[PDB]
């Protein structure tokens, strides 16, 4: 699961909760726009 | 297996704690029409990088953690970096995905609150970790484990183990190039030495102070020659050992025949040199093509080692950077015959899986996993992992130019191993070995092809040692009707028996008047027959398929729980049909299209058993031949109900044999014939289970509980009416006190019934359109005898 | 909107909403017998 | 110090690194003495002389290191800095064959004269590589060819070998591009650019295009357009149509590009006619969706008409599909593909209880893949408006000969009495006055519409050779027809008093059915009557009922005194009809093209309209 | 009826597949745990 690498790439995120599940949608070969307006959507409410 | 995005999504939104809108179902099916069994997400990564930066606080530090994730050549980097990328566009987003962490933050803390690096260790580490993952993946054979000495022994690979500032210049010189010599070939010199350092890097050379500046520098700028060649020589003997796969040792041996090259190069120099008649100019001049060389190696070894990358993974490696060297003349030669080398393993197990279809995994890199499994045991559960967790695709190894035929793949490979198992492979008339290549096309259409001869050939192996056509043809003689003397027989022959308590059944007798029908009948034409048996399942239609349908509303365990065993069963409701066939032979008659099977023939059989006993009931009263039809009252006025219930099952009867059997039947027998693959004849059966099940709208709560209401009330009615007729000819308590106008007290509760049904059907098909329906109410109330009831209940309602 | 003739599509969601329906059923049972 | 050190020092500044009695002068970047190395100022004047070949040789290795640390550079700049790197092997080599004769002295005079013609190429050298900087790509080439018509002839041919190696790469990119058409560029170095945010059919003008400022030197815009082309219908071979075929010279290379775009063109086109057969598209679209076969929309009618009376809160597709399928399997069009006719289907606008049925039924047509990539929603939208218009015009035609055929049955079925004389034969006037103009307009519609546009459209098409033709006559059609059908913002009132006329002709159809309904109760009552002074005749009663004989007297008297107020609305209608038209011919007779004066001047069959308005006149 | 009718019973009845679909996922993973 690469768990720690998972871990590293949140550190590198640098940002100000993991969220980082999001991931294993990319591992299945999801549209990354798809993602990014559910995101958009889940912000709007 | 494909569900994950479901409960990952689902999570999403529990953690996220927002219950406005509609969520992401809507976005849940918007996702799922993005589906491949391969990634294609490569896209502008640079562009991604470049929004990062002009927004990136500090950019030092993403460069660097970038950089390092790109030497670990990780997947998945590419969609990450571009949702980061396109993130802080919407700034919204990333002010609500912060209040949202914020929240979880504080929540978890009140919650809480209330309630230098040795290389040799390392390389010792990563071998011993990738031995026990192997070990536990095999799980069966035989450990190919090397004795510990090959390690042992050093100096064996090739590793490292007077003033000279006065002198003069030529003198120093001439020292100078002699220990350049000794050290190119990796071995210590006199005035320069290797030194051990910290960290995965080459080693570092030093040389006496006094050594001139000039000359120093020189030698300096000579030198990496040297430390690709330690770095190369500890890839190729670290990386010789067995467990990291074939296309490793492929790589390997590239390596071994090109350093050996290079030892020529320098040994060549070296007798040069011994004529006295060289300088460092023409030695430096003379080594820039291997400088070259041994720099693309040096980096391709290093790359592979930190990405501790194996198998098809690693030929995706090695494409990547043989593209990224274009337009390089000798770096693309070079890279061409590294990928060849390295392929050639992989492409020899590549074509053995998709000609003969043998799997060889020594350990486990090929595209297809196989995961140990029975076959018995799918015969017998009714959960699948057949088909989905036997021959599975390994993504965390993807070859890069094969991703778009991936699955395709996959598929050639299942299909030869259903005729491998069996014991009947053949050779393919096509031996054609497939070859590395720069472009796709060839090897494409190549296996585009084998994809289709595999295809047919199993077809026709399936239409033939197997005969599928003709265990369909059995599968539809019985469990369907269509066997009249069979079926009367078996009814005849069973109805005693089939009264009495489940308990007190045992299927031996059960079994024993089904072979002695058979074999007192002339329909034993069929060579099938032996595949069959008689069970007795704990349950019935109505409980089973209410408890199927009534779910996560308020039933989910108001009622399921309940056991049959509290109650008492008769031997007519448990009783059904059961068929085991072997794994070659029609593997498509699956446990859950038997399920389907025996519930419709279940539920005919039960509507057939029904039909039998009104038509007994009519059988049984014939006194009134040749006496008073007007008179007898309550043993005359039954007439009438007998004829409406009769008709009533004739016409369901006729819309499940006329308006089932013929369409699917007539669709299946033709879309099979047209049939291409084993996935076409299993949709095509599906489909086929599917038009069966739904027409007789077994699908849905109110209709089958009214149906059954229906049901047993008549069989209510029919053996009072037998018990009456039974009490009067013995003549000719609660039996002799049955009768106070029982059939009118019947009569009344049936037509509402009816009625109420009519009306559902009705209600239910004005939504639903369809003509099925339309045919079913067309056929019940033909004539005008029992219409206006109908109109005048729906008027009010 | 739509085309009109979404109804099949309706009777393939009943289908997908009825087949593993059936098969979550099978789970349930088998999860009690042991 | 002895000259011997001084040609060693500057032999190692040429290889970039620093003699023993020679450095780097931070305040000028450049090699110089130092002053603890005093000599002749000669000797100071020529090592600075020859220093240039050395100070080019470090910037070049300094540019050279620094752009070949980073993978980031691109695949061009990849073969350019290999191509550098060949030209300083060379330049080493000249270095060890002067050191060969440095063994057993020399003279700076034998430096410079086996040097000047390196000093002369590595400046050349130099000005090629400050004028690349930040720069990647195919201008690069352009950069590259900025010395191509440079003088210098031994300059001009380095140079010239440098583009033929360096144009390498982006030369197998365009003959990948114009034959399997792939984009694998990771820096976006091609000239034809994408945006990986586009569809499997919006494709076609939103994801790929070009790039000018990233345009190779050697072609032009119109070459950039046609490779483009190539590479889009090559991309289309596979991508969407799943088909897969098999498929530096200068002068005849323009040539060869033309004929391969000529070929791959040809080639496209035939696989779209043949494996999906566009013409037979357009051919069903006119047949069906343009309302083309008449029996088709004659059987429609007439299954639908017991059922679209009512308001639309009633209808079903069901029964729509089935009795289509009827008809095709009935009618003279079973010879249909059945392929095409699987696509058809019905469309729905929304539920509008205050209307008919027939108002918001319509049609429409599936698309998808290629088809749906060159038909736009747009041009879909359109069609599907044009069809409302049309399918207004064959309801109008339909109620009038229903109406007609419903005049023949009943009114010889109840022609007994002279009470209803006056109001059918006024009926039978109106009536034909309606179909009249009705079959006019239908002739008008089916003479201009259906056959000039299409016909023209078929011709052009039948010698197009290219996508890019059929959309533009595609549109170029759908354009023609919607000025055709009044349908544009300058003929707004033609169709809004166009409109006016159906519904006056649906209100006196609702009118007539009324009386119809009228005249069937009358008949009803009578017949009635009749029986039942039969039956007292026959029971053994004799004459009339006093009761009887009342009812008889005043249900006749009130129905023949309210005939003549159905007379009087009657009279009222067909004025207000009669307006109608005379206003909409007055407004025809603003008529600005050819079509509307030859139907003005066709619609006197019965010549009697101009008397009433002297301006027709 | 009218158009909205479908788009609201799809709606739950997607809602409800997606349910089956979690209580399904729930349930493999229990049988693939032990």
């Amino acid at each position: 699961a690469e768990e720690t690498e998972l871990f590293e790439l949140a550190q590198a995120a640098g940002g100000a909760e993991v969220f980082k599940i999001l991931v294993d949608l990319l591992k299945l070969n999801v549209a990354p726009l798809a993602v990014f307006q559910m995101l958009k959507s889940m912000c709007a409410g | 297996s494909e569900f994950r995005i479901h409960h990952d999504v689902n999570e999403l939104l529990s953690l996220l704690r927002v219950h406005g809108g509609d969520g992401a179902e809507v976005y849940i099916d918007l996702l799922q029409k993005n589906r491949t069994p391969y990634v294609t997400t490569t896209v502008s990564a640079h562009s991604a990088k470049v929004k990062i930066a002009e927004f990136s606080r500090t950019p030092e530090d993403f460069l660097k953690k970038y950089d390092e994730l790109k030497s670990k050549n990780t997947r998945n980097l590419d969609p990450l970096v571009y949702l980061l990328s396109k993130l802080m566009e919407d700034r919204e987003t990333l002010q609500y995905l912060q209040q949202n962490a914020k929240e979880r933050a504080e929540l978890a803390a009140s919650a809480a609150a209330s309630s230098g690096p040795t290389w040799q260790q390392s390389l010792e580490l990563t071998r011993k970790m990738l031995r026990d993952k192997q070990s536990k993946k095999n799980s069966g054979q035989r450990l190919p484990v090397l004795p510990a000495w090959v390690y042992e022994r050093p100096a064996l690979l090739g590793d490292f183990l007077v003033p000279i500032g006065s002198l003069p210049l030529a003198s120093q010189e001439a020292a100078v190039v002699e220990d350049l010599l000794y050290v190119l070939v990796g071995v210590d010199g006199r005035y320069i030495s290797a030194q051990p350092l910290t960290g995965r890097q080459g080693r570092t050379f030093l040389v006496d102070p006094n050594l001139d500046l000039s000359i120093r520098e020189l030698v300096s700028r000579i030198l990496p020659v040297a430390a690709s060649y330690s770095t190369v020589t500890r890839f190729i003997e670290e990386k010789s050992s067995f467990e990291y796969g074939q296309v490793n040792h492929a790589l390997a041996a590239a390596m071994r025949t090109l350093v050996k090259e290079y030892l020529v190069l320098v040994t060549q120099l070296e007798q040069l040199q011994r004529q006295g008649l060289l300088s460092l100019q023409k030695l430096w001049f003379y080594i820039q093509p291997a400088m070259r060389s041994l720099d693309i190696l040096a980096s391709l070894a290093t790359s592979v080692d930190k990405g501790e990358c194996i198998g098809g993974a690693t030929l995706s490696l090695l494409h990547d950077r043989s593209f990224s060297y274009t337009g390089d003349s000798q770096a693309q030669e070079l890279c061409l015959h590294l990928t060849k080398a390295a392929s050639t393993p992989y492409f020899e197990i590549l074509e053995k899986w998709i000609y003969r279809g043998i799997i060889d995994d020594p350990y486990s890199e090929f595209m297809v996993e196989e995961h140990e499994l029975r076959k018995e045991k799918i015969q017998e559960d009714y959960n699948d992992k057949y088909w989905d967790q036997r021959y599975t695709v390994v993504q965390r190894q993807i070859p890069s130019f094969l991703q778009k035929m991936a699955g395709k793949v996959l598929s050639t490979g299942k299909y030869l191993n259903v005729v491998r198992e069996c014991g009947h492979d053949v050779t393919c008339p096509v031996a054609k070995e497939v070859v590395y290549t720069l472009k796709e096309r060839a090897y494409v259409e190549q296996i585009e092809k084998a994809f289709s001869y595999a295809s047919k050939v199993l077809l026709d192996f399936l239409m033939g040692e197997k005969e599928l056509l003709a265990h369909l043809r059995s599968i539809k003689r019985y469990f369907l009707m269509d066997q009249g003397d069979f079926f009367v027989h078996f009814m005849d022959l069973t109805e005693e028996e089939l009264k009495k308590p489940v308990d007190d059944i045992t299927p031996t007798r059960l079994e024993a008047l089904l072979e002695l029908a058979l074999r007192m009948s002339t329909a034993n034409t069929d060579p099938f027959k032996d595949d069959l048996k008689i069970d007795l399942m704990p349950h019935d239609l109505i409980t089973q398929l209410l408890r199927v349908l009534a779910i996560e509303t308020q039933q989910e365990k108001a009622m399921v729980h309940a056991d049959p065993t509290e109650l008492t069963l008769s031997g007519l409701e448990a009783f059904s049909f059961d068929y085991v066939v072997t794994w070659p032979l029609s593997l498509i008659i699956n446990r859950k299209a038997l399920t389907r099977y025996q519930m419709l023939f279940r539920h005919m059989f039960y509507c057939k058993h029904v039909e039998r006993q009104l038509c007994s009931v009519w059988i049984s009263n014939k006194a009134a031949k040749r006496f008073s039809l007007h008179s007898a009252k309550w043993f005359a006025g039954a007439f009438t109900l007998r004829q409406r219930m009769l008709n009533f099952v004739q016409n369901i009867q006729s819309y499940m044999m006329f308006e089932v059997m013929e369409p699917t039947w007539h669709v299946l027998e033709q879309n099979l014939r047209s049939a291409s693959n084993i996935d076409d004849v299993l949709g095509h059966h599906a489909s086929f289970l599917d038009n069966c099940l739904k027409d007789c709208m077994l699908t849905n709560p109110e209709l089958l509980r009214v149906f059954s209401k229906l049901m047993s009330v008549c069989v209510m009615f029919t053996n009072c009416l037998q018990r009456f007729t039974q009490s009067m000819k013995l003549d000719s308590p609660q039996l002799a006190s049955s009768f106070e106008a029982t059939i009118t007290k019947f009569d009344k509760n049936f037509s509402a019934h009816l009625l109420d049904l009519l009306a559902r059907l009705s209600i239910y098909s004005t939504s639903d359109c369809e003509h099925g329906m339309a045919s079913v109410i067309s056929r019940l109330d033909f004539n005008g005898f029992y219409t206006e009831r109908l109109e005048r209940l729906s008027a009010e309602r | 909107r739509n085309m009109k003739d979404f109804e099949n599509q309706i009777t393939e969601l009943k289908k997908e909403n009825f087949n593993l329906k059936l098969r979550i059923y099978f789970l349930e049972e088998r999860m009690q017998q042991e | 110090v002895t000259e011997a050190a001084l040609v060693r020092d500057i032999l190692y500044v040429f290889q970039g690194i620093d003699g023993k009695h020679v450095k780097m002068s931070n305040a000028d970047n450049c090699y110089t003495v130092e002053g603890k190395a005093n000599l002749s100022k000669s000797l100071r004047d020529t090592a600075v002389r020859l220093a240039e070949l050395g100070w080019l040789h470090n910037k070049i290795r300094k540019y050279t290191d620094q752009r070949s640390l980073d993978r980031s550079f691109g695949l061009v700049g990849q073969s350019f800095c290999a191509a550098l790197h060949q030209e300083l092997r060379e330049y080493y080599r000249l270095l060890s064959v002067l050191h060969s004769q440095l063994q057993l002295s020399l003279t700076l005079r034998r430096l410079l004269v086996w040097t000047y013609d390196p000093k002369m190429r590595l400046k050349t050298l130099a000005a090629l590589v400050d004028h690349c900087q930040g720069r990647k790509g195919g201008e690069l080439a352009s950069a590259v060819h900025a010395y191509t018509k440079t003088g210098d002839p031994y300059a001009r041919s380095l140079v010239q070998h440098i583009l033929s190696l360096v144009s390498h790469p982006v030369l197998s990119f365009l003959y990948r591009w114009i034959y399997d058409g792939e984009l694998e560029d990771t820096y976006h170095e091609f000239f034809v650019a994408s945006d990986p945010a586009v569809k499997a059919d919006r494709l076609w003008h939103d994801k790929y295009a070009l790039r000018k400022p990233m345009i190779p030197s050697f072609m032009t815009m119109d070459q950039c357009r046609k490779v483009l082309l190539i590479g889009k219908s090559i991309n289309f071979l596979h991508q969407v149509c799943h088909d897969q075929t098999p498929t530096d010279l200068e002068n005849a290379f323009q040539g060869k590009i033309d004929a391969a775009y000529f070929e791959t063109s040809k080639y496209l086109l035939d696989v779209l006619n043949k494996k999906y057969s566009l013409l037979d598209h357009m051919q069903a679209m006119r047949r069906y969706l343009l309302l083309g076969q008449g029996d088709f929309i004659r059987h429609l009618m007439d299954l639908l008409k017991p059922e679209l009376v009512r308001p639309a809160t009633t209808l079903y597709q069901h029964n729509l599909t089935g009795i289509l399928e009827t008809a095709v399997r009935a009618t003279n069009a079973q010879f249909d593909s059945p392929e095409i006719l699987k696509r058809l289907d019905v469309r729905l606008l929304e539920v509008s209880p205050g209307d008919t049925g027939w108002d918001v039924f319509s049609l429409d047509y599936h698309v998808d893949g290629p088809i749906a990539t060159v038909f736009t929603r747009e041009c879909m939208s359109h069609y599907l408006r044009a069809f409302n218009f049309l399918w207004r015009a064959k309801r109008v035609e339909y109620i009038l000969t229903d109406i007609r055929k419903g005049h023949m049955c009943n009114a010889r079925l109840l022609r007994s009495m002279p009470e209803f004389s006056g109001v059918l034969h006024h009926c039978h006037i109106l009536a034909s006055e309606m179909v009249h103009f009705i079959h006019q307009m239908q002739y008008y519609v089916t003479f201009e519409v259906l056959e000039c546009s299409w016909d023209e459209l078929w011709n052009r098409v039948q010698r197009a050779q290219d996508l890019d033709h059929i959309i533009a006559a595609h549109e170029a059609f759908l354009g023609t027809v919607i000025s055709r059908c009044l349908l544009d913002s300058d003929s707004r009132a033609l169709l809004n008093q166009l409109r006016a006329v159906f519904d006056q002709i649906i209100e006196l159809q609702n009118t007539q059915d009324a009386i119809y309904r009228a005249a069937l109760e009358e008949l009803q009552r009578r017949l009635q009557f009749e029986e039942k002074k039969k039956q007292r005749e026959a029971e053994g009663q004799w004459g009339v009922s006093a009761a009887e004989e009342e009812q008889e007297k005043r249900r006749v008297q009130e129905f023949q005194e309210s005939i003549p107020k159905m007379c009087s609305q009657l009279r009222i209608l067909t004025h207000f009809y009669q307006g109608v038209v005379q206003q909409f011919l007055v407004s025809l007779t603003t008529s600005s093209d050819e079509s509307l004066r030859f139907l003005s001047f066709r619609l006197d069959f019965n010549e009697h309209y101009r008397a009433r308005e002297p301006r027709l006149r």
